RNA sequence: GAUGGGGAAGCUCCGUUUCAAAGGCCUGAUUUUAUGCAGGCCACCAUCGAAAGGGAAUCCGGUUAAGAUUCCGGAACCUGG
RNA sequence: GCUUGUGACGGCCCGUGAAAAUCCACAGGAAGGAAUAGUUUUCAUGCCAGGUCGUACUGAUAACCGCAGCAGGUCUCCAAG
RNA sequence: UUGACAUUGUGAAGAGACAUAGUUUCUUUACUUAUUCAAUGAAGCGGAGCUGGAAUUCAUUUUCCACGUUCUAGCAUUCAAGGUCCCAUUCGGGGCUGAUCCGGGUU
């Protein structure tokens, strides 16, 4: 049999991003002195569209203590962050939307984007268009903070990863229906090569685990095992349930 | 004592002493002659009916040229070889692989004299 | 103080662009410099076994100064010397019969590895100069044991290099002496007393001592401040 | 068009007043004022704080 | 797609600023003299890849069996010195 | 009116629609500079130089690809009543 | 994917035998130098001390925090001005200080 679909994309070639367009990667400032021992102030320039991102990138402008000359870094831009204003990043900086502080110098139930993994990671958590994570708690002796990620998890990190007051920009996206084929078409045309998408159901057996047959039909159960093997695994893969959810998810 | 202060954290490559070559021996023996001399530059006239007319019309000496030749070696080799002087070369590459000069000379000189000088009509 | 101004500068973070400092502390060295650091390094963080680590207890400057003064006189022929001797000799001893002897017996100091050995082997040496140095340190070590079974007294020198120059090699690893002459004989003996109850004395004691384990500081200071407040409070 | 720009002389690239070629002159009005009441305030707030070290 | 590298029995595969001691400009110091040292920089890390992308500057008239914004005539402009 | 160019606006997007060479300007004030005469070549005029390779013609029911002077195929500009 | 052996080292507590001295072996939890991961044109790390001051003094300090920036879409660069010492007064120019000490473990 042939490869299949799914195992095609790994070599990159027709499925790797669709990179012209970006503005540049979105990364926090380099984590050096100022940001930990104090904070420093820098201006929104802009805030722009990034081309297959959901949300839009705030151009931050800050000085660069070591040299004359200013650096330039992209933040996601905030919600309510805007044109001009004055961002204050570092441990002695005050909480206000849009200034990047460490979760350890915060409150409980601050809200907070583009949090840090480890600290100085230049920023991992909720960054799309609507996210967020929310602070539950500090164990200031092996000093830690416990943050809960838009997936619904529970996650520990240091105390000085750093996250970014306030919920990322641009949210709501999903709420409006694609309409047809094109606007979709539209969007993965500046993502990836993803779209549209053949039912592996509607191929031959040479294609897919689930090819052939004399009517359509998946012929075996289609939740696959973790442990199966590479062109085994297209299907609900580990899935530990299935069926239409009924009754409220919600993590406890 | 102690220890030197940089004041930057990049360590570069330290700038050591460069020697020019002083050879044991010598690189070809005799030096290679002029490969392209004035009588290499310019191989013949070109006698044609339509560049005869060039000649006693325009002024101007048409010659086959080296293919390695350019338009300063194509004016100095004219200069020195004719006594002439020379306005501007205009080359060209002929489709039989050979290239072509217009020599347009200064109204100071006759073309036409200087070419049944050097003897073709 | 005329039209001149005091105006000093605010370095205090969020403003002023800080000033040239020495930053030699945090300079990114070639490879081969960080290597041969964190060699010296990760040689004292480890445990070291006893019959290396014997070394690190080098001679002590004063008397390795009275060693060196001593061993000085000694040194061996110069190439001029040497070409001084034979014509001396050659024509003295070929003509005036001399028994090849028109030459007297050299005093000099004895060296190379192979030839020290065998030395101490036969117990012809009074006093033997070890380098601390020695990379491929198989070399050396097995001489302490060697000097002591051998009742040879020796010592550990700071300077493989300087036992080259008394030598007249660039690097000489060790030096040996066997021969005195009777005016060098008596400080000898207090040379070599110094140094038995430096090294040989206690070699049967440092046979037992390990070497190495030693943190670094940020390391130290921090078990210090730990050590120092959660007993004794 | 930019290499143009190395045809003409500099009185086609400028006007007078400081950044003449550079900023739009309103702009430039702004940054004047903003300067000199933020460096004035800053004089208000050295003697205030030098007042609260005093009395305190 | 070379390079310090890292794989691979190996043909070669990986990497492209990557775990590398990665280079050159403005002038001074020469009045043994031709260019060493003196500062201060800049740390940009190959290169190939568009005859439809970007891009310094030319026009009209005339002329040939066949060349023309290229020749001839007139009138310009750009770049370097 | 037709073709084209262009402006000021307006509609559209979970699409908001390249890069680099290169050129200019500004902030800065290092420095160099006049009265027995200095500074100025971003004002005008004036001097010299501008290499290498392509340049013919066909571009199609006969100059290309279809075994061929094949009813097929093969990117585009100009466009009168 | 799972186990064992190797890479594989240092403590400490607790189990375990010659059968209740310590050579040894495993469980827990320490260690950092191997190995591993991130970051940066390896720039401010660790230790101490000045000054402040909350602090209550059971003789006096027994300590813990700090220890230049937040109305404004400005400006922040020439080893820094200041101070002070040097050169033999030329213009030029250099130390120290401004910018506290100690350890070179970039974090
Ligand atoms: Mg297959
Ligand atoms: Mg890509
Ligand atoms: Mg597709
Ligand atoms: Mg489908
Ligand atoms: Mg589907
Ligand atoms: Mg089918
Ligand atoms: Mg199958
Ligand atoms: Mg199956
Ligand atoms: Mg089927
Ligand atoms: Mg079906
Ligand atoms: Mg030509
Ligand atoms: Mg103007
Ligand atoms: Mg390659
Ligand atoms: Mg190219
Ligand atoms: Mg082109
Ligand atoms: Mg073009
Ligand atoms: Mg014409
Ligand atoms: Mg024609
Ligand atoms: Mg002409
Ligand atoms: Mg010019
Ligand atoms: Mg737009
Ligand atoms: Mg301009
Ligand atoms: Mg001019
Ligand atoms: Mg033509
Ligand atoms: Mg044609
Ligand atoms: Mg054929
Ligand atoms: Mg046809």
């Amino acid at each position: 049999g042939r490869v299949i679909r799914n195992q095609r994309k790994g070599a990159g070639s027709i499925f790797t991003s669709h990179t012209r367009l970006r503005q540049g990667a979105a990364k926090l400032r380099t984590l050096d002195y100022a940001e930990r021992h104090g904070y420093i102030r820098g201006i929104v320039k802009q805030i722009v569209h990034d081309s297959g991102r959901g949300a839009p990138l705030a151009k931050v402008v800050f000085r660069d203590p070591y040299k004359y000359r200013l650096r330039e870094e992209i933040f996601i831009a905030n919600e309510g962050v805007h044109t001009g204003q004055f961002i204050y990043a570092g441990k002695k900086a005050s909480l206000n939307v849009g200034n990047v502080l460490p979760l350890g110098s915060v409150p409980e139930g601050t809200i907070v984007s583009n949090v840090e993994e480890k600290p100085g990671d230049r920023g991992a958590l909720a960054r799309a268009s609507g996210n967020y994570v929310i602070i539950i708690g500090h164990n200031p002796d092996e000093n830690k903070t416990r943050v809960r990620l838009p997936s619904g998890a529970k996650k520990v990190i240091s105390s000085d990863a750093r996250g970014v007051i306030g919920v990322i920009a641009g949210g709501g996206r999903v709420d409006k229906p694609l309409l047809k084929a094109g606007r979709a078409f539209h969007k993965y045309r500046l993502k990836r090569n993803s779209w549209p998408k053949t039912r592996g159901v509607a191929m031959n057996p040479v294609d897919h685990p689930h090819g052939g047959g004399n009517h359509q039909h998946i012929g075996k159960a289609s939740t696959i095992s973790r442990g199966a093997v590479s062109g085994q695994k297209a299907g609900l893969i580990a899935a530990r349930r299935t069926g239409l959810l009924r009754g409220s998810q919600k993590t406890q | 004592k102690a220890l030197k202060v940089r004041t930057s954290a990049t360590f570069r490559l330290p700038k050591t002493l460069k020697l020019a070559r002083a050879p044991k021996y010598a690189s070809k023996a005799v030096p290679h002659y002029n490969r392209l001399d004035s009588y290499k530059v310019i191989e013949q006239p070109i006698t044609s009916e339509t560049a005869m007319k060039k000649v006693e019309d325009g002024n101007i000496l048409v010659f086959q040229v080296s293919m390695k030749a350019n338009k300063y070696q194509i004016k100095k080799a004219v200069k020195e070889l004719y006594e002439v002087d020379v306005l501007k070369v205009n080359t060209l590459v002929r489709p039989n692989g050979t290239k072509k000069a217009y020599v347009r000379l200064t109204a100071d000189y006759d073309a036409l004299d200087i070419a049944n000088r050097i003897g073709y009509i | 103080n005329p039209l001149t101004h005091s105006t000093p500068k605010n370095f205090g973070i969020g403003q002023a662009v800080q000033p040239k400092r020495n930053l030699s502390r945090y300079v990114k060295w070639p490879e081969y410099v960080r290597v041969q650091r964190q060699k010296k390094i990760l040689s004292i963080r480890l445990k070291v076994p006893p019959t290396i680590a014997q070394f690190q207890y080098t001679l002590d400057r004063n008397t390795a100064a009275e060693t060196f003064k001593l061993f000085n006189k000694y040194r061996p022929e110069t190439a001029a010397e040497k070409k001084e001797r034979l014509t001396k000799e050659a024509a003295a001893v070929a003509e005036g019969k001399s028994k090849q002897d028109a030459s007297p017996k050299p005093y000099a100091v004895k060296y190379g590895l192979n030839h020290v050995v065998a030395l101490i082997e036969n117990k012809k040496a009074k006093l033997v100069l070890i380098a601390n140095d020695v990379d491929p340190i198989e070399l050396v070590v097995f001489l302490p044991a060697l000097c002591k079974k051998m009742g040879v007294p020796y010592a550990i020198v700071k300077g493989k290099a300087r036992l080259g120059t008394l030598v007249n090699q660039k690097t000489s690893a060790v030096a040996a002496l066997t021969e005195v002459r009777a005016e060098d004989e008596a400080a000898l003996a207090k040379l070599v007393s110094t140094i038995d109850a430096n090294f040989a004395d206690k070699y049967d004691e440092v046979k037992k001592h390990w070497g190495g384990g030693i943190l670094g500081n940020k390391a130290q200071a921090k078990m210090d401040k730990r050590a120092k407040n959660s007993d004794s409070a | 068009r930019p290499r143009q720009y190395a045809t003409v002389s500099k009185t086609h690239k400028t006007v007078s007043r400081a950044y003449g070629g550079s900023r739009c002159a309103n702009c430039v009005k702004e940054r004047i004022i903003r300067a000199f009441l933020i460096e004035e305030q800053k004089i208000v707030k050295k003697v205030v704080k030098e007042q609260t070290e005093a009395a305190k």
